[PDB]
RNA sequence: CCGAACG
RNA sequence: GACGAGCUGAACGCGAAUAUCUCUUUCGCCUUUUACUAAAGAGAUCCGCGAGUUUUGCUCACGCAGUCGCAUCUUUUUGUGGGGCU
């Protein structure tokens, strides 16, 4: 059990951004992240490489093609940082 | 032979509805006028068709005591049942399943009235002297007012902001629910003129008139128009009866405001002409006190429910 | 009225709605089977 | 078996039929799958190769690594698999 | 997973090479394998100035397809999923009269 | 197998 | 994503126990009728029996609870990147 997907699966209802492996940009709300880092987002807009934005009521993104996450500035990190060492 | 002007499509001009096993305390016609919701003392609700068989096609159970009052919901597919087992229940009519059972009252939930324009909201007044307002989609009660004497009859106004409650305290009260978001609001209007308890309350088809049946053996007609004379009392009806039974005897307006029907304890179905304030029909045939009378939504059909486990269902000729 | 009568009037209506819809009084009630002598 | 997801057993029950294989390189492979792996390595026979340039070639047998393969095209006949029907709302 | 909420619901898929796959959802594997019924490949051709981006994306019809997650990048919704009688009697009776 | 009544 | 013993009601149904009766016939007792015999059939009855919620009578018992809205080496979630030709 890694620390960080342990952190990421508690991103439920987080309104965050994502960069893709090929350079697509996505701003939307994390409805779920799972142990494979695959995320299903709500209230989304996806903007492809050199493309116009298109909004999505919901979106699915694979954990592996994720380049990275942009988290809220309003984040209580040290709230979600406790318990990551806790095995359930 | 005798060929007297068949009004309705019913097979006969007088139809008795049997199948109950207890007193029938309140009844109601579907808004589209082809269903009957009959709530008996046997804690059960019969659903009858108004035409072509009068088939009780469903018996819904789920109350543990007498279902004292039934209305239909504005679209006709959901039913509001109120009982003595302290539990009001929302059911789906076509289905036979109960939707939402709220039991917040402490004693017998005598009276209820669901709102006819607006949201899915109904008032219920019970023996605890508290008249409570209930919105459908929240599971808490949205309002709770406290009188001091057990609530017998309650109705929700045509327009949807005030509640009428009348009981053993010799005066019927009109309360404002938006004026009250607090737990000990004081009453807005005090309609006095009944000499003892009120038993039944009906809102007029225009909403300006409220009908009150009283064990003062008197039907009284008041106006609820916020600009009224000092005495809102308009009309008085004599003729029906209340006895030691002290059953929940109700009111009704014909769908046109032309007649007023009362249930009585002398087993008679009374139907006055509102205007002349006098007795149009005095129909016999019931063996127990007549609990509630309901006028069919479209035709002049009157159906009565009695404490004799039957319901007469017939049309008016004159 | 003025609770000089409304007390007992309200209490009598209370006790009568109590007695009328009791568990000994309700519909499906069955009386308990005979006990041994 | 226990642990295994539905679509690979779909692939297995597709055995003995003629299917199509698209790999991540873009060429198409039509042939009779003999049997396949948990890791999607599969063996087709009567192989039609459709290269990136439209090239049509005849191959007797093919063994395809799964992590090389992009998707499979399978007869809707076999989309009547018991998983499909069983999960179905009706 | 919440894509159990998504079986039978029509969906669109992006590949890493940016090819588009539209079909309806049948079964999903842990490896992000998917089962697409009625699938067709929309491959983006380069946009030749003077024509709409929307009117000439090459459609091939693939039929029933299954999708390996390794090159599965993004999934969206495309559309919706495609398409006691009781103990009562009533009898006719006159109303009795007392005289 | 196996006997009682009646007439 | 989750909990019964005893009685009377249920309304539907005949592991291994089986007795009686009626009817239509044959047979045998044989003076007649009962009361019988043993065959064929067709019909009843008795004595009992199983599961559904109806609760009556517990004298038992409960709610941060067992469960909530697979976790880095060639085969899967740690991708082979970068450029550019029609
Ligand atoms: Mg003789
Ligand atoms: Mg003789």
């Amino acid at each position: 059990m890694v620390k960080l997907v342990r952190f990421l699966m508690k991103l439920a209802n987080e309104t965050v951004q994502i960069e893709l492996k090929n350079g697509t940009v996505i701003q939307g709300t994390i409805a779920g992240v799972d142990i494979a880092m695959n995320t299903h987002l709500k209230a989304v807009k996806l903007t492809a490489r050199g493309k116009n934005p298109v909004s999505m009521d919901h979106l699915s993104v694979r954990g592996n093609n994720i380049r990275y996450y942009i988290l809220p500035d309003s984040l209580n990190l040290d709230t979600l940082l406790v318990d990551i060492d806790k095995p359930k | 032979k005798e060929g007297i002007t068949r009004t309705s499509n019913l097979s006969a001009p007088i139809i008795q509805l049997s199948g109950h096993a207890g007193e029938v305390f309140s009844m109601r016609f579907s808004p589209d006028g082809q269903c009957i919701a009959s709530g008996s003392f046997d804690k059960t609700i019969f659903l009858w068709r108004t035409y072509d068989e009068n088939e009780n096609y469903n018996v819904i159970a789920g109350h543990r005591n007498a279902v004292l009052e039934v209305h239909w919901f504005t679209d006709g597919e959901a039913l509001l049942s109120c009982s003595a087992d302290k539990t009001a229940r929302c059911w789906d009519a076509e289905t036979g399943a109960p939707i939402k059972k709220m039991g917040e009252h402490t004693a017998v939930v005598n009276s209820c009235c669901p709102l006819r324009r607006g949201a899915k909201v109904f008032v219920t007044g019970a023996d605890d002297s508290t008249v409570k307002v209930w919105d459908m989609r929240v599971k808490k009660s949205v309002h709770t007012l406290r009188s001091e004497f057990p609530v017998c009859a309650v109705a929700f106004a045509d327009a949807g902001d005030q509640v009428y409650s009348g009981g053993v305290d010799n005066a019927i009260k009109v309360w404002d629910l938006r004026r009250g978001g607090g737990a000990d609001v004081e009453p807005s209007m005090l309609l006095k003129g009944h000499s003892d308890s009120v038993t039944g309350l009906r809102v007029s088809p225009d909403g300006g008139h409220l009908l009150s049946n009283a064990m003062d053996n008197t039907l009284r007609e008041w106006d609820v128009r916020p600009y009224a004379p000092p005495n809102r009392c308009t009309k008085v009806f004599t003729g029906h009866m209340h006895n030691f039974e002290k059953n929940l005897l109700r009111c009704d307006y014909a769908a046109d405001g032309s007649k007023v029907a009362c249930g009585s304890a002398d087993r008679m179905v009374y139907i006055w002409d509102t205007s002349t304030r006098k007795l149009l029909y005095k129909l016999p045939g019931h063996s127990g006190s007549v609990n509630e009378v309901v006028f069919h939504s479209k035709e002049p059909i009157v159906a009565s429910a009695s404490s004799d486990k039957t319901i007469f269902l017939g049309e008016l000729t004159q | 009225l003025q609770q000089k009568l409304l007390e007992e009037k309200a209490k009598k209506w209370a006790q009568l709605n109590a007695k009328r819809y009791g568990d000994k009084r309700k519909f499906g009630f069955v009386e308990a089977p005979k006990e041994d002598m | 078996a226990k642990g295994i997801g539905i679509p690979v057993k779909l692939l297995h029950e597709a055995e003995g039929h003629v299917v199509t294989v698209e790999l991540k390189s873009g060429e198409m492979y039509r042939g009779e799958l003999c049997d396949a792996e948990d890791n999607m390595n599969c063996q087709l026979k009567d192989v039609t190769a459709t290269g990136r340039d439209g090239r049509v070639t005849q191959l007797a047998h093919l063994f395809i690594r799964g992590s090389r393969v992009r998707f499979f095209i399978i007869p809707d006949m076999l989309k009547n698999a018991p998983m499909f029907k069983r999960i179905d709302p009706k | 997973s919440k894509l159990l909420q998504y079986i039978n619901f029509r969906m669109r898929v992006t590949l890493v090479d940016s090819r588009q796959i539209v079909g309806r959802f049948m079964a999903f594997d842990r490896h992000m394998n998917l089962v697409l019924g009625d699938s067709e490949e929309f491959r983006r051709l380069p946009p030749k100035k003077g024509k709409s981006e929307e009117e000439r994306e090459e459609r091939r019809v693939l039929g029933l397809v299954l999708l390996r997650g390794e090159e599965i990048v993004s999934l969206t919704i495309e559309g919706p999923p495609p398409n006691p009688g009781g103990p009562g009697i009533g009898r006719a009776v006159g109303r009795g009269m007392p005289a």
